[PDB]
């Protein structure tokens, strides 16, 4: 059974720092892309960042470029999302997901909440 | 947040068929076959229903199907059920800086 | 068939390894060479799905070598997904072993419709993107400018953001220049190689008058 | 075995209204007191309100009296916390809990966050 | 929030024993035996460790124990472990309008 | 022993139901009456297995049976199912109680009356540390019935009576009860009376 669990969320003051974790089990973790997708409360889905299987290359959405930092550990089967210089519009539910065929997101986690000021 | 174009709402009685459109540009949906659809029940995480425009993961009923013409993808549910009442998002590859552009979302309501 | 695509890839990596490439992210062709024969069995595994055999074809080359290749079924050409490849000899000996992603072996088709015209005092180049390739906005190009008598490649110009027009400036009068254009995926999410050079187009620049 | 799940949290403008829910499973729900305990970010724990098994009597802390309203459903096994006339000092993580022996809180839920302006 | 008096911090190497005090008035601690202790790890919800001054729930090791004298309760962990480094709150009945008055909270740190 | 507490509770609800009360939230005694016969007391604490209780007997004026639960089973805010079964196998009583909802304090003591008006002073129930959460009630009677009934709140141990007729022998008494709504129960037995002649 494939399992993804996020943690480390909570309230963060504007300009602060926060680290999210994603414990992964159920498949060969080191052979797939891992991505983060956030969802503001009552809003739609927004892609945040993704990382190559070996973690050699990282990609981000423009609104978080230079502020967020995605990483992974192919030994502990973990995905991280370092959130520095947080803004109010970063307030959303952050899911860690497994990128599968055709750039789709096959498996999603329960999601962890990050609240920052207004929204 | 820039998103793809989706009708805000959609309805249909059990047994009927509903088609949800998703319009983009020629640089994303019309450029790649990396079109995906998702289902999200309230309080729950999104679930992959359609990948690669039309292909469908194991566990997803035959009732669900997808297509593409031009810069617009279309999800079609043929056998409407009560358990299908949720939000539906479309996604597409739109570059490295935007690996998955989602739509505004479509709230499907199963009528009586 | 796609002789020009396989010739370009062979010139890049050599004949000592399994060469695989895709043209439109819905296909996959793997090929290698052997001294001239022998028999081989191509097999691949898509994710955790059971293994699959692939039909192998054979063909002689100008070098006198023998070229084997396999065209994967379209249903197994998914991207961003681990695809393990294996070439095993008939004797049972392992020959090649690779784990690839389809999106990391992109070799586009050669650009076409190259046209050279005069500016009135430059040379303007126009061409068309690879046939049946709808990612035109995410394709970058490269233009070659060469001459005769051992001059070789005088200019190499990079063209970005899917533009299909180029203006050359430092060309000598009374000189026959030859132009060619190659294509590549601009987006970093894709890996691969340059396309084969387009069919060349020559033009004779006028002496100063 | 005992499971408690809160939901309905989020941002609410000062003076607005928000209703929290708590899904309960794992024990005889209609036989125990149910309580709400909030925790301000970086602060300690504060008892908000509790309710009797039959839901005939409700009690609140002075800072929320007349603003909050606790209730329960002994059929759906649910505990609710109605928040009217919300203040800035209500910004906290709200936990729903089962009151057991000696007035202790044996089982807690994951908790939901409610943020208000400051 | 008006609360009970609890020491702000406490530390101790593995194997040692730490005692956390909890002082109230003569209307709560010393009036009733309704004294409770809780354990809270970062990002997690509080966990009941001690109820009715000394009694202990199923699943909690005997290493934790509580007592009461006058208006001050005390929780004591005798065999310190790395998994015990968290926050510890004390509670007590103080009326219907204060069914559980907590303490200021104590961050227990295992110095290894 | 706890004779006055049992007499007060019996006078309130009667002998047609299982009467249970606690004095200091760490004890519990259940008793009932019959106009002989034998009975079997049994209780269940939460999901813990059923436990029989030792029954004692004593004549009244009727026969009174009772059971004192073990201290380990007197937890509060918790469902405690009680059952009284006759020896014939016939069901007699069946109750589900909370210990904190049957509080019957001990009678106040050390009542003293003096003239100033008339000032009344007394002491809270013995060995009862919830003195700040105890409310009282003062009875004023004559030789006329009960002329005045005054409520004393907030753990006060003093009362000043007014409008009392001169040259009259008044008798005063004080009962105790839990003030906090989190507790249910009954008034304590009346204190030992104190007389005064104005």
């Amino acid at each position: 059974e494939v399992q993804l669990v996020e943690s480390g969320g909570g309230l963060v003051q504007p300009g602060g720092s926060l680290r999210l974790s994603c414990a992964v089990s159920g498949f060969t973790f080191s052979k797939y892309w891992m991505t983060w997708v956030r969802q503001a409360p009552g809003k739609g889905l927004e892609w945040v960042a993704n990382i190559k299987p070996d973690g050699s290359e990282k990609y981000y959405v423009e609104s978080v470029k230079g502020r967020f930092t995605i990483s992974r550990d192919n030994a502990k089967n973990s995905v991280y999302l370092q959130m520095n210089s947080v803004r109010a519009e970063d307030t959303a539910v952050y899911y860690c997901a497994r990128v599968s065929r055709g750039g789709s997101f096959s498996d999603w986690g329960q999601g962890t909440l990050v609240t920052v000021s207004s929204g | 947040q820039s998103a793809l174009t989706q009708p805000p709402s959609a309805s249909g009685s059990p047994g009927q068929s509903v088609t949800i459109s998703c319009t983009g540009t020629s640089s994303d949906v019309g450029a790649y076959n990396y079109v995906s659809w998702y289902q999200q029940h309230p309080g729950k995480a999104p679930k992959l229903m359609i990948y690669e425009v039309a292909r469908r993961p194991s566990g997803v009923p035959d009732r669900f199907s997808g297509s593409k013409s031009g810069n617009t993808a279309s999800l079609t549910v043929s056998g409407l059920q009560a358990e299908d009442e949720a939000d539906y998002y479309c996604s597409s590859y739109a570059g490295s800086n935007n690996f998955a552009v989602f739509g505004r979302g479509t709230k499907l309501t199963v009528l009586a | 068939p796609k002789f020009e695509s396989k010739a370009a890839l062979l010139a890049a990596r050599g004949p000592e390894e399994l060469l695989c490439f895709t043209e439109r992210l819905e296909d996959l062709v793997c090929f290698w060479e052997e001294a001239a024969p022998g028999q081989y069995s191509f097999s691949y595994q898509l994710e955790d799905e059971p293994w699959k055999l692939c039909r192998l074809h054979q063909a002689p080359t100008a070098r006198g070598a023998v070229r084997f290749w396999c065209s994967l079924p379209t249903a197994d050409t998914s991207s961003f997904v681990p695809l393990e490849l294996r070439v095993t000899a008939a004797s049972g000996a392992p020959r090649y072993h690779r784990v690839i992603h389809i999106n990391e072996v992109v070799l586009l088709d050669a650009p076409v419709g190259l046209v050279a015209r005069l500016a009135d005092g430059h040379v303007v180049l126009r061409w068309l993107p690879p046939p049946e390739t709808p990612m035109t906005s995410h394709i970058r190009y490269e233009v070659d400018v060469s001459a005769g008598q051992g001059a070789g490649s005088v200019q190499r110009v990079e063209i970005l953001e899917g533009r299909t027009e180029c203006v050359l400036s430092n060309l000598r009068g009374r000189t026959r220049y030859t132009f060619a254009v190659r294509a590549r995926m601009a987006e970093p999410s894709f890996g691969g190689f340059w396309s084969a050079w387009s069919e060349p187009v020559s033009l004779l620049t006028p002496s100063l008058d």
